[PDB]
């Protein structure tokens, strides 16, 4: 089972993440049957004239 | 084959359905009935867990 916490708060800031306590609530319990052993996050470019 | 013909001759829906498990977590699984949910009374409950 793959499991997914979340836990969406405002805040404001620009960097050096900021300090507080949070509870991240479970969101999905997929049932998969893979051996996760790598990762790669992704992200969005902007093309533009 | 013809609407008219012997027994060895007319068709036959047939569905072979394959029952298969892996180490993968289970998913196809049955219905599981449910009672009447009796109140204030000393009886037994079985919920999922
Ligand atoms: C890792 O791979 C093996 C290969 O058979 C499998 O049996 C096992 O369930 C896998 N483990 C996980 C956590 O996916």
């Amino acid at each position: 089972y793959f499991k997914i916490y979340s836990k969406h708060t405002p805040i404001n800031l620009v960097r050096d993440l900021p300090q507080g306590f949070s509870a991240l609530e479970p969101l999905v319990d997929l049932p998969i049957g893979i051996n996760i052993t790598r990762f790669q996050t992704l992200l969005a470019l902007h093309r533009s004239y | 084959f013809q609407p008219t013909n012997g027994v060895g001759y007319q068709p036959y829906r047939v569905v072979v359905l394959s029952f298969e498990l892996l180490h993968a977590p289970a998913t196809v699984c049955g219905p599981k009935k449910s009672t009447n949910l009796v109140k204030n009374k000393c009886v037994n409950f079985n919920f999922n867990g």
